[PDB]
């Protein structure tokens, strides 16, 4: 019986990398997943916590309207839910861009120095290889510039599911049965992560 | 004095009673096997458990449709059909929100309330968990099959609402 | 006219029988989850089947000690400890030599026989193998416990004879 | 419910190869293989008839002692045992030994053209690697030359077990608890091979 934290990452204003192109975004990719990855948990029987339900971002308009401001506050509300949920696990879900396009593949971040996030990251990123992508040799990395993963007293990940910047790769994020398996995937992982202990 | 002495037939349907109730047995097999040469003997531990499987598959949310999760015994699958994926993990030990049996079989402390023609039945869930903080089961008075089942939060929100339909048993 | 309203022990103690009697049930499950957002809903289909788990181990012959065999469901599992191997077979479907229940109970075609304190039961096997010709098991009259199984060839030689020691139940 | 025949390939004044200095022979290693699978074939509820049982050929002595017509007729009698016997399945367990030492490995063959021998060879050939040397990528080869294996209306298959021309291999074969753990391989073979159908 397990309460999970699920992070769309981005919202409302805030798209987050783009393709070359610009024409696919973050946001709506990110909250796909968590949507379908949502439906996975809940109807084995965790309850879901999200950020986000919808195409929107944690702030509201008080006309400072700094987007650096409204980016800020956005993070403080999600770390605020983090915070107040008594939930068993936080993750979140992003994609990266980099200007060198032969990038790919998912990647999986935890917090520096937190063995139990680093524990459920590795069983998220064998996942990830065997049923996504068995050519994916990545590797989880450590973070310490990740806000929302500092700090949080509970097993901590983020995941980069691939690249906008590669265009087969791109391709893929914008097709919803690949979309489901990452869902599947990252499910999995999580389900692997809590049957050891 | 004693009973007269049992038919064929009454002590071969005792038998079968008894096996049949029978939901655990265990004894010491000594097993002669005979081929065309020397008989060899072995001596084997016999064990038998009656267990429970569930199955769980969705239907609804075509995302989900086909996908199951089979409680077994030490283990569990979890299937996804739409990539031929299944995965095997182990049981630690409700197997899953909807599972009656065997909790409101095995009472404990328990609250049973008798309401608008329905066996209500509520026990604590051991944890403390926020979100997971009492189940509450509507058994029908009269099929004594349950129709709706709530797990509550701390502040008695149902967070999870189960409302059982097509129920039939063997 | 009809019978008075059953009161809340009653019908509860209905309901704990008919629930532990079930072999088998099957139902369709709605279900609301509720969390920080919008409620989501799914269906699902949950069955429950009862079922057999048998395991033998081998102890006596010092090269088998350890080794086991496990019937599950479809499955099979066999096991050599000794060099830590497992491994998982399909059932096709008496599972072993020694196995009663289910062909002594589910009675069919059978020479039931009452003598010397023992129920003698005789089957044929199925296949019109030579060596696996006829199925007979003993009975101990007054417990109603196995004492002896054997495995008849065509000529009525044994060819396997189980005698059953120690056997407990629950 | 089978019945299978196992037939440790030699017996009496026929031992089999020999190890270089001589010491040791095909027979007493054949025997105690087959009589270690025996032992799991019984146990699981199969039966097993035996060409032999312990170190004697199948012949009678009548004094026309040829040692060419010894062995004949042991031929002729495990022959008859498959004939009369109404069996499922003949395994026929040897060793085998070249002039060239570096040669090493279990090999199963199956008389040529036979499917279904085919079939429980490559099972049996399988596990042979699998738990005893994961070295040995030897494939199932057929034979036209093995008396015991032509024209058997049943699954048949010969395992030569390994050299005793290689020093180590010798030296593994003459192990009780190798012994065992080939016996276990032929096993599973079979039993993976009965599962199918
Ligand atoms: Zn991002
Ligand atoms: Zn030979």
């Amino acid at each position: 019986n397990k309460t999970i934290i699920l992070d769309a990452g981005h919202g409302g204003i805030d798209p987050g990398a783009l393709n070359k192109d610009k024409s696919t975004s973050e946001k709506d990719i990110n909250l796909a997943i968590t949507l379908k990855l949502r439906e996975l948990i809940e109807s084995s029987g965790g309850l879901v916590i999200l950020t986000r339900e919808d195409d929107s971002s944690l702030y509201k308009e008080e006309n400072n309207k700094t987007t650096r401001q409204k980016y800020n506050e956005n993070l403080k509300n999600r770390k605020e839910i983090i915070s107040n949920s008594n939930a068993n696990m936080f993750v979140s879900i992003h994609l990266n861009a980099f200007e060198q396009s032969k990038y790919y593949g998912a990647q999986t971040f935890y917090p520096k120095d937190k063995q139990d996030s680093k524990e459920l990251s590795k069983c998220i990123q064998e996942e990830l290889k065997r049923v996504v992508d068995k050519t994916n040799n990545r590797e989880v990395k450590p973070r310490d510039d990740i806000y929302l993963l500092k700090d949080n007293n509970i097993p901590s990940v983020l995941i980069e599911c691939g690249f906008l910047s590669n265009e087969k790769e791109c391709k893929l994020l914008t097709d919803e049965t690949y979309q489901e398996k990452i869902a599947w995937a990252i499910y999995i992982g999580i389900q692997k992560y809590l049957s050891v202990d | 004095m004693q009973k007269r002495q049992s038919t064929k037939e009454e002590v071969y349907k005792d038998f079968q009673k008894q096996i049949s109730d029978m939901n655990y047995y265990s004894c010491k097999a000594e097993v002669e096997v005979v081929g065309n040469k020397s008989p060899h003997n072995y001596v084997l531990i016999h064990t038998y458990k009656k267990t429970d499987n569930y199955k769980l598959e969705v239907i609804s949310p075509k995302h989900l449709k086909g996908k199951s999760i089979e409680y077994q015994g030490d283990k569990i699958l979890v299937k996804n059909p739409k990539i031929s994926d299944v995965v095997e993990l182990p049981n630690t030990g409700y197997l899953f929100v909807g599972d009656f049996i065997k909790n409101y079989l095995q009472n404990e402390e328990m609250k049973v309330k008798l309401s608008k023609g329905h066996l209500v039945l509520e026990t604590f869930i051991p944890g403390d968990n926020k979100y997971f903080n009492k189940q509450v089961l509507y058994v029908n008075a009269d099929t004594k099959n349950p129709e709706k089942m709530e797990v509550l939060d701390k502040e008695g929100v149902p967070r999870f609402t189960v409302k059982y339909k097509d129920f039939e048993y063997r």
